[PDB]
RNA sequence: AUCUUAGUUCAACUUUAAAUUUGCCCACAGAACCAAAUCCCCUUGUAAAUUUAACUGUUAGUCCAAAGAGGAACAGCUCUUUGG
RNA sequence: ACCUCCGAGGCUAAGACUUCACCAGUCAAAGCGAAGAUCCAAUAACUUGACCAACGGAACAAGUUACCCUAGGGCAAUCCUAUUCUAGAGUCCAUAUCAACAAUAGGGUUUACUGGAUCAGGACAUCCCGAUGGUGCAGCCGCUAUUAAAGGUUCGUUUGUUCAACGAUUAAAGUCCUCGUGAUCUGAGUUCAGACCGGAGUAAUCCAGGUCGGUUUCUAUCUACUUUAUUCCUCCCUGUACGAAAGGACA
């Protein structure tokens, strides 16, 4: 029959090949996911449907933040290939109570202020 | 010999074996 | 259409996205004095501040829940050793 | 039929629920989980429900299992499911009635 | 090891038709036993007690029992065929029982040949009758079955391509396990139905 | 379930009004002697769910992927199941 | 599942389970005492039974409608054929012929526990005519094989699941698709009321039986359309070549 999915882990074990082709860290991960839809959540299972509605992530490309906890990428593994998540970056730190008004968010993932 | 779904035909075009080009060509070079 | 190319350098893919185009005024008076802003700016201000908003809260409660988590492993890994006299 | 668990391990479970409905023993009872004439498990005390692996130790006066563990090499056992409950309240308080 | 149109003993509970033992990679005898010349089986297919015995008769037209011999891998027809002779529809009951089948899978081998012989002669009459097996089949020796195992094994160990089956399917890539079945992710997209494509890593 | 399968009643699903507080997802633990997955919950992402009052309407659908049983492993074949 | 294999007809009380409804059904701590429905009839009663087995059950009702009427619905297991190994034969030899099994191909098998007249359009898997190869035809004709669809492809006796047989011919009396063609015409049917014979039945009536008889009407609105040489025989050439004698050619 056609059944949910289970991911074996290993697949989830970024390599030292892997680490140098794109812009990240074993150690020092990163706060916030950024994730965007780039795919319809029709023509897939409704167990798709519900993570995806949950997520926030219902109008398409649209981009949404999420922490980067297991409890959430156990969801974000369901409906990875209905998702592109890139890694918040903040080479200027969190906003203050002051420039919260005056954000903006580059194409490369990375929040700034007053443009 | 029946026809596969085209979604399954695809991933079959995509993942085809693809060889690795010899450093030389034998017919001109041992 | 170069959205790739646009990618690529850290532009919009969509010129309509972010940029000169978009979000600078449209139109001032003849005098000089700038004009009520438009309604599209206005709601992507409302936007990008709630979404700033919800990153600060995310990472806030992230560091908050590790904090946490340190004052528990010091009140029990720590705790057993006043169970250690007497 | 729906011969099968019906309370879940770390699920409260109060006097009487009936944990388990089987045909032969696949659950064996064990404390506070009394059996009835159809090998319905259910809950004696109210509490929470464990399952574990246990050693088997039939009665005697039984005849199809105290020869079976007579058929067994040294240092041989059979092991077999238990569900328990831990009971959760305590048996009582005592409370002031009449200060005399 | 003559065998007989049907067994001599039929099972009495009327069998189902059970295909899930032809779809899939051979793994009891796969390897040879002390010989070397054999037919490799490249398909799944059901033989019947006529290709068993013409097998035998092809076979036995070139045989020297001083120098060369054939042993069967394949035991004997035993899984029930349903008759539903003509003049019904669909529907209305099983039918009777027609002659036992015997399975075989892809990459088994079905007679292996035995003794210090010459290599063409194979060539000669074993090369006709695997052409004349039911299924997509080919004559093998030890020397070419170690080659043509071996350059698999480089193939899909050489292989330029990023991505291939197995990556794609266990990691339900593209959403990709919709339309495949459990079994792809074992048998890593070389047997689709009931057949064997050995060009795909 | 029905002198019943050209229909009805009950359930399931749907709708409205109202009350209350947990509902869904979900790792670790756990479910027998004789492969896909399933069940169950702490957290987490969410905002829904249960209960009450009141009605009607639909009900034994087609195709595609998959696992089975019947007719070959076919007859574009009857049926059950997971999904679209 | 009319898929796969077999049998049966002490009382009180927290909590729960269930045959996907309900109705029924099931387990049970403690406590007290002893060790297949409803309705009906007989009943003081304590309660009680058969049928309801079509087993959610009309209290009691069968066979049949060819005289019927109304409301409505309507990529074949087993196989046929050709190409592949020649392997078996053929007075020697697989290839001059069959060519067995199998394999690769294109095509169907529904019953038991729709022709004829009229006009015909089309394919070639060619019956004739045409062109060519081999031959074991030493030669016309034969045999197979390639190519060829411009043309042609008869008349009758008996009979109508539509074929088959038979007579005379012919250069030939081809295999199929579009009953092809019934607002062009006709016949048989199979299923219209009449009647008879045979089979089944207590009877009405049935019968995938055999006979005789028996009514389908149309003024053309729209499309479309209404002026695109073959064969045979006779004779010269003669009985040369071919031919082992014998027979007997092309152009
Ligand atoms: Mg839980
Ligand atoms: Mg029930
Ligand atoms: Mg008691
Ligand atoms: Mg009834
Ligand atoms: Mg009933
Ligand atoms: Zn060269």
């Amino acid at each position: 029959k056609f059944t949910r999915s289970r991911i074996p882990e290993k697949v989830f074990q970024a390599s030292p090949e892997d680490h140098e082709k794109y812009g990240g860290d074993p150690q020092n991960p990163h706060k916030l996911h950024i994730v965007t839809r780039i795919k319809s959540t029709r023509r897939r299972p409704y167990w798709e449907k519900d993570i995806i509605k949950m997520l926030g992530l219902e109008k398409a490309h649209t981009p949404q933040v999420h922490k980067n906890i297991p409890s959430v990428n156990a969801k974000l593994k369901v409906v990875k290939h209905l998702i592109r998540i890139k890694p918040l970056k903040l080479p200027q730190g969190l906003p203050a109570e002051e420039n919260m008004s005056n954000t903006c968010l580059k194409s490369t993932g990375e929040l700034v202020v007053q443009w | 010999r029946r026809v596969m779904h085209f979604q399954r035909q695809k991933l079959m075009a995509v993942t085809e074996y693809i060889p690795p080009k010899p450093a030389i060509h034998p017919s001109c070079l041992p | 259409a170069g959205g790739q190319w646009r990618l690529q350098q850290g532009l919009a893919a969509n010129p309509s996205g972010y940029g000169p185009l978009t979000e600078l005024p449209d139109w001032s008076y003849a005098d000089g004095r700038p004009a009520p802003p438009m309604k599209g700016q206005l709601r992507r201000k409302a936007e990008r501040e709630t979404f700033a908003r919800r990153v600060v809260l995310l990472s806030q409660e992230m560091d908050a829940g590790l904090q946490a988590w340190q004052l528990r492993q010091q009140k029990l890994q720590e705790e057993q050793r006043k169970q250690e006299n007497a | 039929r729906r011969q099968g668990i019906k309370k879940m391990e770390g699920h409260y479970v109060h006097a009487g629920n009936i944990i388990a409905t089987q045909r032969h023993f696949r659950w064996h009872p064990g404390a506070h989980v009394g059996v009835g004439k159809n090998k319905c498990l259910y809950a004696l005390e109210e509490g929470i429900v464990r399952y574990t692996k246990e050693v088997y130790v039939p009665h005697p006066r039984n005849t199809e299992a105290v020869d079976l563990i007579t058929r067994l090499p040294k240092g041989a056992v059979l092991y077999k499911t238990f569900v328990h409950v831990v009971p959760a309240k305590p048996e009582g308080t005592f409370k002031l009635v009449a200060m005399l | 090891r003559f065998i007989e149109r049907a067994p001599l003993v039929p099972k009495v509970r009327r069998e189902p038709k059970n295909l899930s033992d032809i779809r899939g990679p051979s793994t009891e005898a796969t390897e040879f036993t002390e010989g070397n010349f054999a037919i490799l089986a490249l398909g799944g297919g059901y033989l019947h007690w006529g290709h068993f015995e013409m097998m035998r008769l092809t076979i036995n037209r070139s045989m020297d029992p001083k120098n060369m011999f054939a042993i069967w891998r394949v035991p004997a027809p035993f899984k029930p065929i349903t008759r539903k002779s003509v003049g019904h529809r669909m529907g209305g009951g099983k039918g009777a029982i027609d002659h036992y089948v015997t399975p075989v899978k892809a990459g088994r081998l079905v007679v292996e040949m035995g003794g210090r012989c010459e290599f063409e002669e194979v060539q000669g009459f074993l090369d006709q009758v695997a052409h004349k097996l039911p299924f997509a089949a080919k004559a093998v020796s030890r020397g070419t079955l170690e080659k043509m195992r071996k350059d698999q094994e480089e193939r899909e160990r050489n292989n330029q391509n990023p991505w291939t089956f197995e990556r794609i399917a266990t990691a339900n890539m593209l959403g990709i396990r919709k339309v495949l079945s459990p079994y792809d992710l074992t048998h890593k997209g070389k047997y689709w139905g009931k057949f064997y494509m050995p060009k795909r890593v």
